[PDB]
């Protein structure tokens, strides 16, 4: 038979499941919707273990329970009364022996000690993974370290004392590889001439590695604390969200420069190289697997000022026009390609950001917080499952490093990179659509000569790679 | 067979503006959504007795990337400008939102709307004669819509079908 | 893509956490915090194919011995650990195997043999007895260091494609 329980009134988790409280989906049970008290119960259920609940959980909570809230509740379930004596075991102590105590030692060992390893398990994985918590709120974390640190007993020990000095390491806070990175391409800028630095002068092959390498530690950098709740579309989106603003900042920027690039090069036959230059550097984010990087540039050659460029278009190579117009293609149709091709690569990989928000901003206000039934309110665990299916592919692809080697001057040469100047957005980008205008008259103006800007090679070097011994 | 309408919505983020593709597309009558489903953002509809396919691009949640407004609206036939009706701002925005698509399409005349949305019950901002004149000055119509009670949804979306359709 | 549901197991202290998330992020975790329970996901292409892996991380420590029917019926294959300077970590292989072999109720259940921790020199187990094991299960047996990766794509990768052909 099961086992019994301790009575509902002394033991809060150990009431019955009902529609009341709990709704599962249509081999373990998924949770549709659920009073808290049951949410905890099941995330930490004597059963089985549930890892992406868990990471689910810590994830979404605060919708709808506050922090200091989660840590009274689940020391709550911690607490499990153990059974009295049986009347076996009443008997054999009448008669001066030991009692088998054959209900009690199961329920330690098939009900006690599961739950309360698998609350400490929520306490390790909270502390890990989404440790932004008692970063804001001191005392909480001052109530998880008397917590832990008062568990008595020896079946947890190891776990208890592994865990307080896992707090104590995140109170105060390296990468190995198959092989060797490829060596630094170099063009007419050698190294240590970052004065020289530009979108013609660096290798085209460094400058798709160094803006991977820098948009990949910004992709890595965001965490799903700024992105619940759908925070980075609100009032205080600058202190919920820095890094990915950040992320979202160097996009623009990388964007606009290129845009800057081309329409400031007023010579046809120099912006024509300066176009097939950028869409060399597109073919090299594609080798790397770098979608944010790919659509900068599909960005910047769909902008009003740079699309309507017609004479320009006219003399980039066939292949050229082929790699652009497949590169564009992975976003039409609501990036259908796109999907699917993210879906298919081998990462390393820079996914594109903006898909993902705009599927959890729509996710977050497409569904009831609450789903009433039977006169309660059960909080809507559907809904948050989803947002953790969108924030665990984000962290899906955050694991994987680049075997790139850094090249400290190129990486701050583009961390500087500011096309806009002082400028605000709507001068800057009038600014460019009537470059646009002048370079390109439209018609039936007629289209003007202007002198060239550069005064070294506009050959490129190519993007296959070269290597000496 | 049918005509299908590529429809984009803008307009400023954090005011609730994906209410209403979601409240149009959605299950009318169940509160649910999932964004990821495969044409979660087409739907089959009957505009004055002729069927024809909606295709909206609502790119909700991605403001930020500001450089990617012009390949997006580029994609589009129709626009619904959208602002927030307690949210000034939003509303003074607009104007930058249709010289921008009108920059994009390069036409003067590009079909459009203006929707005044209420997303919350905090105070109204923007009251309804502001909007409407503003949209007499552009020569284009007005539909206030609940980002709650799915009131005004269907009239934005077939007053721009009309207004494609008259172009 | 294709998912495969992998689980590691073993003896506590012979790495199944340092291998996983050397495989994971590249990393290798030079902290001992006993695992309680973790999971991972990495999508990789493997044979020209690409899938996805979810990982299960498991508890060695005696402590959570009664809790190990219910990861052991999800899974699909079993990496299963021991260090080769930790007798006692192989003669604990025996009992993973069986228990696996109980609760999935199957004699040919994806298996991986692997001898961690190939990168110290005092080693206490020889490759020849665990390979003479492994052959008595009909599993391929191959010693890895979460320290320096020899080894750790090829084990968990020869797993993969031993639930790809069950
Ligand atoms: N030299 C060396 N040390 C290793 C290797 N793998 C793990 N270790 C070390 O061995 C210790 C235990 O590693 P760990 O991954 O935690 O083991 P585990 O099997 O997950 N333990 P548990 O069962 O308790 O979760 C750590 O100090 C770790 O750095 C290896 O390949 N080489
Ligand atoms: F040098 C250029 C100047 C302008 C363009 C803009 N553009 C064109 N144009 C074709 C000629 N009429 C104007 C539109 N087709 C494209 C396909 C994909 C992408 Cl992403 C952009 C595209 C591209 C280049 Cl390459
Ligand atoms: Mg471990
Ligand atoms: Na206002």
């Amino acid at each position: 038979g099961q086992m019994r329980l301790p009575s509902a009134d002394v033991y809060r988790f150990a009431e019955p499941d009902s529609e009341e409280n709990i709704i599962f989906e249509e081999g373990i049970p998924i949770i549709k919707a659920g009073t808290v008290i049951k949410l905890i119960e099941r995330l930490t259920y004597h059963m089985y273990a549930d890892p992406n609940f868990v990471r689910t959980f810590l994830t979404t909570y605060r919708s709808f329970c506050k922090p200091q809230e989660l840590l009274s509740l689940i020391i709550e379930r911690f607490e499990i009364p153990e059974p009295e004596p049986t009347e076996a075991d009443r008997i054999a102590i009448e008669n001066g022996d030991q009692p088998l105590s054959a209900e009690l030692k199961r329920f330690r060992k098939e009900y006690i000690q599961p739950v309360q390893l698998r609350v400490l398990n929520v306490c390790r994985h909270w502390v890990e993974h989404h440790f932004y918590d008692f970063e804001r709120d001191a005392y909480l974390l001052q109530r998880m370290e008397e917590f832990i640190g008062t568990v008595r007993g020896k079946a947890m020990k190891k776990w208890v004392e592994s865990i307080t000095k896992i707090i104590q390491r995140k109170k105060i806070a390296n990468i190995t590889f198959q092989s060797s990175p490829p060596t630094v391409e170099w063009h007419i800028s050698r190294p240590g001439h970052i004065e020289t630095f530009d979108l013609l002068t660096l290798h085209p092959i460094e400058i798709a590695r160094q803006l991977t390498l820098l948009e990949s530690d910004l992709y890595r950098a965001v965490q799903p604390s700024e992105l619940v709740g759908s925070v980075w579309t609100k009032e205080d989106k600058e202190i919920n969200s820095p890094n990915l603003l950040k992320m979202i900042r160097h996009t623009t920027n990388l964007t606009l420069w290129f845009e800057k690039c081309i329409v400031e090069t007023e010579n046809l036959e120099e912006r024509v190289a300066v176009v097939s230059r950028i869409i060399e550097i597109l073919q090299v984010f594609q080798e790397l697997n770098n979608f944010n990087g790919v659509l900068e540039v599909v960005s910047a050659m769909n902008s009003s000022p740079v699309y309507r460029l017609d004479h320009t278009f006219e003399q980039i190579p066939s292949r050229q026009k082929k790699i652009l117009e497949e590169a564009h293609e992975l976003s039409e149709d609501h990036y259908k390609k796109y999907l699917a091709k993210l879906r298919s690569i081998n990462p390393p990989c820079v996914p594109f950001f903006g898909i993902y928000l705009t599927n959890i901003l729509k996710t977050e206000e497409g569904n009831p917080e609450v789903l009433k039934r039977h006169g309660k309110e059960l909080i809507n665990f559907s809904k948050r499952r989803k947002v953790a299916e969108i924030t665990g592919e984000i962290q899906q692809y955050q694991n994987q490093p680049y075997c790139l080697r850094v090249e400290s001057d190129i990486k701050r040469f583009f961390e500087n990179l500011n096309p806009m100047g002082n400028s605000m957005e709507k001068e800057f980008t009038d600014y460019l659509f009537n470059k646009s205008l002048e370079i390109e008259p439209r018609n039936p103006k007629p289209l003007p000569r202007f002198p060239k800007k550069y005064s070294y090679p506009l050959k490129s070097p190519g993007v296959r790679p070269s290597n000496p011994r | 067979g049918m005509t299908e309408y590529k429809l984009v919505v803008v307009g400023a983020g954090g005011v609730g503006k994906s209410a209403l593709t979601i409240q149009l597309i959605q299950n009318h009558f169940v509160d649910e959504y999932d964004p990821t489903i495969e044409d979660s953002y087409r739907k089959q509809v009957v505009i004055d007795g002729e069927t024809c396919l909606l295709d909206i691009l609502d790119t909700a949640g991605q403001e930020e990337y500001s450089a990617m407004r012009d390949q997006y609206m580029r994609t589009g036939e129709g626009f619904l400008c959208v602002f927030a009706i307690n949210n000034t701002k939003s509303f003074e925005d607009i104007h930058q939102y249709r010289e921008q698509i009108k920059r994009v399409k390069d036409s003067d005349d590009v079909p459009m709307v203006l929707v005044g949305n209420k997303c919350d019950l905090a105070a109204r901002t923007v009251e309804s004669r502001q909007a409407q004149d503003l949209a007499r000055s552009y020569g284009i119509p007005y539909i206030e819509t609940s980002a709650k009670t799915r009131q005004g949804v269907e009239d934005a979306f077939y007053t721009l079908v009309r207004e494609i359709r008259q172009h």
